[PDB]
């Protein structure tokens, strides 16, 4: 019905009145003295519901309706598609004062400019002619569906054909509870809080949400059988009455469940945790504040009276948990996030790469808020200007798309960019600038006490010996990354399986003629991880980054 | 009767060259 | 008579699929229980999902799973390949595949499976053509619309999901997108035994020793297996055995007992469909081919095998191993000739690139093959990967004022992501042999990505014994010559001189 | 023949495909070879075009799916094997690849007998310096 | 920069004709540099981009007569690196050279629509900064 | 000729070889002269064009392949040989490459004496000292 439909409150309205004013009274339009118009496009991303609410719409207004579709109309016998949709029109005007609908009118809006068929063209033409021939009195209105609004015929867009158009968009989030509603009073719902799973849920929009409810109600039902034991012989009906899909349910369907437009650009689930980034903990809080702020108290900025931040760069010599960070921030962040490799973007056909920017970024927008971690910005950033020919200005289109697609971000959609370069100098002075990429996060090589922090959460899944004592290691390694001690661990470690497999083929002889001798690590296998242990450490490098900090 | 067909004519390619100074 | 008897062992039913449990099952619940247990559904409240997407690496069993729920329910089944709909007459293809519908939908609840979507749905926006696009739009009209489906679910199979239609990849269409990856070595286990309870074997028949050898063979790669054992034991067989175009007697058709030999030749002479295109022919170097170098050959045979051998306590420690390695020294120490040893005795695959081979004059092909090669390394692993000279390939990015078209210094960023990135680390290790430890970028020797720096020394009096050895191993010698005076007078040669 | 396929009619070379294909099936056992795969297996990746890569649909369709081959075996000849779709090198569309390559100066020696056989020689003449001369020939 | 090769000199073509087409008009040509980068220093190019960008911007500019009264405002970071060719007389031969006083101005301009605590003086920012700027 | 049988249309250019190969063969002994086959021949690794690979792979079809020949002869006229598909230098396809430099003297003297002979010069001039001048000139 027309309440089913939800979330969209504006539009709902807005169309309600469109299709109901002139269909209700039309007689006072003609007294006020304004024609109605006879077309109405609707346009947004996909599943948005847009042939939700037209249906409703056909259901809960009294008036006949008529439903046609782009690509059932043509047909082999030559010029019989044009008089199909002729025949189609006159019944809509000879029936009633009826509504007719016009499903995926992109497929027959071929924006003239690449269409090349005759028949194409020649329905095009008949189109536009019937829809200009619809007089005032014609008492019948057309309703148009366009997924996307670009490849649309510009002589469609002008007055007398379609002037009046809704860019349907991702509802709000409490729009989507109470969408998530709408959806949630049919099933059996348990006894527990659909708000606080609006609030985390982002960037679904409509169907997202059902498919989110069903696959709950799924993973509710599946639990059921298997302790029930049911087999093909019937039910029991004490299952069927004791059914309520509960939280967890709703929490197994989140994890296993991606926005529809991010479903190509899904991530491997790496799992990282705050404890396991040891050290950088005042880097680690003020990240953390900075992506709760604008995503949890939108009010507060109004209030404040000043937008936040939107580019960052992290930048320093390689393991110092940098993409760690990054991992860890796609780990816990309550907002949808895509991670971008630079070369991967590049296409060798000239434009497509450009194209690729624009494509990602335009999910970026629909899927908001989003964090895009762009790995290696300096593959492009590389700065130019005596470059001259080598590789074909298609480095500068595609640096100039870039700088076009960061500075036209509006305080709508809040997108945040993390960078992670290792090498800071190469990147363009342009990007660096505040406007399009202001913050620069400098990670420096890791404290004594941050070193054993670090150690401390690299250990945190190995067993280890009791009286195992770490400050001699901190005292010892001053120069160090987390990449080094990581090495160092993973050293001892394999001397540790090497001893447990020697004492293994030991047992396994004498078994021949505890299961563990070493259930832990032991200080003599740090001894001999440290007689292999060195820093990849630059001190060159050291004293460059050094000096653009003292630059910076 | 009318019929349909496909076509496909050509793309656009971007190379990369190698420069000496001195 | 023998019509009947044919159809009912020519049915492949679930237990044929194996290696797939999880999936399997998973999708056996989706067909099923609406058609099943409809009830709950009707109790519950909400309906099911009636869209389901298969995807994964060729000769993963899909289109055998099609078969075997096409077999095992008893629902109606319509068959719809891929490019079949189309037509020559205008306007019919579309017609074509309505008329198929409203069949499927006349007659009964059915299961329509449409095979190769990825020729079907090209994502409407980047073809140039418009019956691609009105196919497209065709089929999203009647996946939703007025009557969108009516107690019918739709079976799709693809090999590059993402060269799909995003409206086709959204719930109310295709809810479920099923990914069914290389199988475990369980998995093998049980397509092993899937695959050898026909045939007849000998009594040395043990399956778990080639499942465990197996490292990347999925599905139709074991059955090639098997069948090329099978053939190898007949070519046996067929050899002592005179032709006798007529007939063979039994004898010969008795006692056949493939035997492991068959089994382990077979083995050495396949490898996975997926290395098909990159593997070569490898010369045979033994270890004791190699002189010398006794504590870096077991540091590396150790440091190779065990993650493959031993995983069970690496997840006791639950800690991840160590992956890359680089060896660096005088040129022709035997450092190219270690590489191809440890890819002739080692188990695991090995993927030998050469340094410079991988550059293109178009752009962007070389990090896209870095990453295609990569793709290829993580897919089937456990894997070893020589890059040879990476001096060649990796330089300090920028270093070079003359312009290159920054094609090193993405290409090294290319390299630098892959072996620090996003990425899932499983089992590639990276080793690299350069001889000038200078030019290499200071990211690239960091841990993590190349944690073990390896220097080869020049050998000494009793490694050049040790090298003479070894490279006079088959030739026949002098047996009044003693070599310990070719040490004591070779103090700065190498092995090659 | 491998161009011989294409067509300008959309989806008349998948239909010849089903043609032939049926028509092996229908008339008896039959082998059924298929010259120069090099220009119908752009590997779906590099190409552009639409017709090609619905083309290599259909061909992995009748190598592989239901009732793919009943008495019907499939042999291919090419020059490069490396610009092939990956998903015609497996093993139930494509088992076995057998390379062919430099004969030795035995194999010259029995490529010349099959070509100096019926000609007449003279009695001077001799085929093993001949083929031991000889080292790049191809036959 | 159009991507469309050569449109890179149609775009100030046609910049310049919807400049003569609306008289009188300010053409504010931002960030000289970047589109004059002088010639001669690097005698390649992507096609000659550079050098066909400052001949475009040259024979656009020259062509004025006392009709049409357009008038070109450039700004620059850097002026060395601007075309001394640009830099001619009878092209473009004004030169202006561009403190605490405008930094309490623009501090003051900045802070209009903020509720700002009272007991606050922004004197003591624009003395302790000195060589700063606006957007800082 | 070598141009006017490309066609960008899908299919077409193969079927026009096609039908040239069939009147070929269908007429009588025939002798076939293809010009300018560099713009045909991009040995099909660099371009990126499948046409050219498609066309390639048609003539190689024709100039080789189950009964492919009988009584006919192929002859081919290029500028630049080195950029040409191995497979088309190979024997059964092209077994004679034929190189064709500049004349001698001589030669430029017979080339004159062809000219002049249904023109009418003056009896004061001679061609030999008119060949001898004539240095580098062809044709
Ligand atoms: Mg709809
Ligand atoms: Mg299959
Ligand atoms: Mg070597």
């Amino acid at each position: 019905g027309y309440d089913d439909i939800g979330g969209c409150r504006k539009q709902m309205a807005q169309i309600r009145e469109m299709v109901e004013l002139p269909l209700r009274h039309p007689q006072l339009f003609k007294a006020i003295g304004i024609k109605p118009p006879r077309g109405v496009l609707m346009y947004g991303p996909p599943g948005t519901g847009k042939t939700l609410m037209a249906r409703a719409v056909a259901n809960e207004t009294g008036a006949f309706f008529f439903l046609i579709n782009g690509p059932e109309v043509m047909s082999k016998m030559a010029g019989e598609s044009e008089s199909n949709l002729r025949k189609a029109f006159e019944e809509a005007e000879k029936n009633a004062p009826a509504i007719i609908f016009i499903d995926e009118i992109d497929s027959i809006a071929p924006k003239r400019d690449k269409t090349n068929g005759e028949v194409e063209r020649r329905v095009v033409s008949q189109l536009l002619t019937l829809m200009d021939g619809m007089k005032a009195r014609s008492n019948v209105v057309v309703i148009a569906a366009t997924n996307r609004p670009n490849s649309i015929d510009p002589a469609l867009r002008r007055f007398g054909r379609f002037d009046r158009e809704v860019d349907i968009g991702i509802p709000d989030a409490t729009g989507r509870l109470e969408v998530l509603r709408i959806h949630t009073k049919n099933m059996k719902l348990a006894d527990d809080d659909l708000e606080a799973l609006a609030a985390e849920t982002h960037g679904y929009v409509g169907a997202d949400i059902a498919s989110l409810c069903s696959e709950a109600a799924m993973q509710q039902i599946r639990e059921k059988m298997d302790l029930i034991d049911l087999d093909e012989d019937e039910i029991d009906a004490e299952v069927l009455d004791s059914l309520g899909v509960t939280m967890d349910n709703f929490r197994f369907a989140l994890g296993n469940s991606n926005p529809s437009a991010l479903r190509e650009t899904v991530v491997e689930s790496v799992n990282v945790t705050w404890d396991d980034v040891g050290g950088l903990d005042e880097i680690k809080e003020e990240l953390k504040e900075t992506v709760e702020y604008p995503v949890l108290h939108p009010d507060q900025y109004t209030k404040f009276g000043l937008s936040p931040s939107k580019g960052v760069l992290f930048y320093g010599p390689p393991g110092t948990g940098k993409t760690l960070l990054a991992k860890a921030v796609a780990t816990e962040v309550s907002a949808n996030f895509i991670s971008v490799k630079g070369p991967e973007l590049l296409s060798m056909w000239y434009g497509e790469s450009e194209s690729n920017i624009r494509d990602i970024f335009d999910k970026a927008r629909a899927a908001a808020p989003t964090v895009v971690f762009l790995d290696e910005l300096d593959s492009i950033a590389k700065a130019r200007g005596g470059s001259l020919g080598d590789a074909g200005g298609a480095s500068d289109r595609v640096v100039n798309q870039l700088l076009t697609e960061m500075d036209g971000m509006n305080a709508k959609k809040n997108v945040f960019v993390i960078g992670a370069t290792n090498r800071p100098d190469q990147i363009d002075p342009a990007i660096l600038r505040p406007g399009r990429l202001d913050q620069l996060i400098y990670v420096p090589l890791p404290d004594e006490n941050a070193r054993l922090s670090i150690l401390n959460a690299q250990l945190r899944k190995t067993p280890l010996e009791p009286g195992l004592e770490l400050t001699a290691i901190a005292k010892a390694t001053q120069g160090f990354s987390g990449a080094d001690l990581l090495y160092i661990v993973q050293r001892a470690a394999k001397y540790a399986i090497k001893d447990s497999i020697e004492a293994h083929r030991q047992h396994e002889a004498e078994k021949e003629v505890e299961v563990d001798p070493v259930p832990y690590i032991t200080k003599e296998h740090f001894a001999e991880a440290m007689k292999t242990a060195k820093r990849s450490v630059s001190d060159a490098e050291l004293r460059r980054y050094e000096a653009y900090s003292q630059q910076m | 009767a009318a019929a349909a067909a496909a076509a496909a004519a050509a793309a656009a390619a971007v190379a990369v060259a190698v420069a000496v100074a001195a | 008579n023998r019509e009947d008897e044919e159809n009912n062992m020519n049915e492949v039913g679930y237990d044929d699929i194996g290696g797939c449990r999880k999936q399997m099952a998973q999708i056996r619940e989706m067909v099923e229980l609406p058609l099943r247990h409809p009830q709950l559904f009707k109790a519950i409240g909400i309906k099911p999902p009636r869209g389901v997407l298969m995807y994964g690496p060729p000769g993963t069993g899909k289109t055998l799973m099609a078969r075997a729920v096409a077999n095992e329910t008893g629902a109606f089944f319509f068959l719809i390949n891929g490019p079949e709909v189309m037509s020559k007459m205008a306007g019919e293809s579309e017609s074509n595949l309505r008329k198929a519908f409203e069949e499927a939908e006349k007659n009964a609840p059915a299961i329509i499976f449409i095979d190769e979507i990825d020729s079907i749905a090209p994502k409407r926006d980047k073809t140039n053509g418009e019956v691609e696009r009105r196919v497209v739009s065709q089929l999203l009209t009647l996946m939703d619309g007025m009557k969108a489906r009516s107690n019918v679910v739709v079976i799709a199979a693809t090999n590059r999901p993402n060269s799909i239609d995003p409206a086709l990849r959204r719930f109310g269409r295709f809810d479920r997108e099923v990914d069914i990856g290389i199988p475990d070595a369980t998995g093998r286990l049980e397509v092993l035994r899937i695959h050898t309870k026909n045939m007849k074997l000998a009594d040395d028949v043990d399956l778990e020793a080639l499942a465990a050898e197996t490292h990347g063979y999925v599905g139709a790669d074991i059955a090639s297996l098997c069948s090329e054992a099978a053939m190898q034991q007949i070519r046996e067989k067929m050899d002592l055995i005179d032709l006798d175009e007529d007939e063979i007697d039994a004898e010969v058709l008795d006692s056949l007992g493939v035997t492991m030999d068959n089994f382990r030749f077979a083995l050495g002479n396949s490898n996975p469909s997926a290395l098909r295109e990159t593997v070569v022919e490898s010369v045979n170097v033994t270890w004791d081919d190699v002189g010398g170098l006794d504590e870096i050959k077991e540091e590396l045979k150790e440091t190779v095998e065990y993650p493959v051998l031993h995983p069970d306590q690496y997840t006791k420690f639950g800690l991840s191993p160590s992956k890359g390695v680089l060896f660096y020294g005088p040129p022709g120490t035997g450092k190219t000739l270690l590489a191809k040893a440890v890819a002739t005795e080692v188990s695991a695959n090995f993927i030998s690139v050469k340094g410079p081979e991988l550059l293109s004059m178009w752009y962007g092909e070389s990090e896209s093959n870095i990453r295609d090669i990569f793709d290829k390394a993580r897919a089937a692993a456990p894997t070893v990967v020589f890059l040879d000279e990476l001096d060649s390939i990796a330089k300090a990015r920028g270093g070079s004022l003359g312009d290159a078209g920054g094609a090193s210094d993405r290409v090294v960023n290319q390299l630098l992501t892959e072996m620090d990135g996003m990425n899932a680390k499983k089992n590639v290790f990276v080793i690299g042999a350069t001889n000038r430890p200078d030019q290499i970028d200071p990211a690239i020797l960091r841990p993590g990505r190349l944690d073990q720096l390896i220097y080869v020394p020049l050998p000494d009096e009793n490694a050049r014994l040790s090298i003479l050895n070894a490279q006079l191993r088959k030739t026949p010698l002098e047996p009044g010559l003693e070599l310990t005076a070719i040490a004591k007078a070779t103090q700065g040669f190498s092995g090659a001189d």
